[PDB]
Formats: C-alpha cells, sequence, structure tokens
C-alpha cells in the first residue's frame, strides 16, 4: 500500500524487496507516461524508474 | 634511546590508551530505548564507517 | 653512565585513525507528519480533530 507507506515513512520493507530484486505490485493512485517507440522497449528502460 | 624509568612512562602510555573501534552498530546502541521503538521517530545510517 | 644495551628499546603503535566526537551525526532524523502521531497504544493523540 503506498499510502499508508507515505503516512508513517519506514522504507524498510520497501528498499529491501527493491534491492534483492524481489516481485513486487504496488498499490495506488500513479500518474503514468505514454512512450510509443520499440527502442525504448528493446532498450530496457521501464525497469529504470 | 630512553632511560629505563622514561621508557617505564613510554610503555604505560602505549599500552593503556583510551581508544577504541567505532561502526554502525554502536551508534545504533547509542540512541536512548524509546527512540529505537517509536513509530513517529524514523532513523538510518547514512555514511560508510 | 650510560649504558647502550640497557637504553635502547623498540616502540610499537598504530599506522593511522580517527577520532570521532558527536556520534549523533551519523544519524539521519524524520518525523511523521504531527497529525498523524500515536501514543503507546497505537492510537492517535488529539481524537478531537
Amino acid at each position: 500500500n503506498l499510502e499508508e507507506l507515505m503516512r508513517s515513512g519506514d522504507y524498510a520493507q520497501i528498499t529491501n524487496m527493491l534491492l534483492n530484486n524481489q516481485p513486487v505490485a504496488l498499490v495506488g493512485a500513479l500518474p503514468f507516461i505514454t512512450d510509443s517507440s520499440v527502442i525504448s522497449l528493446i532498450a530496457k528502460l521501464d525497469a529504470t524508474v | 634511546i630512553l632511560h629505563p624509568i622514561d621508557h617505564a612512562f613510554n610503555e604505560y602510555f602505549l599500552q593503556h590508551q583510551l581508544v577504541e573501534p567505532l561502526n554502525n552498530d554502536i551508534i545504533f546502541n547509542y540512541i536512548p530505548e524509546r527512540i529505537r521503538n517509536d513509530v513517529n521517530y524514523i532513523l538510518n545510517m547514512d555514511r560508510n564507517l | 653512565q650510560f649504558d647502550f644495551r640497557a637504553s635502547m628499546h623498540m616502540l610499537t603503535s598504530n599506522l593511522t585513525f580517527t577520532v570521532y566526537s558527536d556520534l549523533l551525526a551519523f544519524v539521519s532524523a524524520d518525523t511523521v507528519e504531527p497529525i498523524n502521531a500515536v501514543a503507546f497504544d497505537n492510537m492517535r493523540i488529539m481524537n478531537e480533530l
């Protein structure tokens, strides 16, 4: 839950899962961007953000 | 090249000195106990030692 | 009188180190928003809002 994460703000369980690259589904309303090209997909770009 | 009295004061200064090593664990055991186990306060280590 | 063999020694120490006072400067400190602050029973103080 991103909202409960924004409230307390411990960032200990999310630093663990993002350093040890475990599969995660973050839940919460989020603004995105739209990217329409293949070379920005062949370069594995979505894992950078 | 020292006198035997003058070496006695200098070997005592070399062997017995107040200086001991530091890490991130000793600093974490230095803050008081309620703040170690509080949810209102957020603390971590941001420097190598 | 000066005896050379009885008045020459071999002293031993460290190469380099650094002494740090003020241990709490290695601690990053943040605080939850004060409307969301709770007491020991994990129930919010100032229920008057």
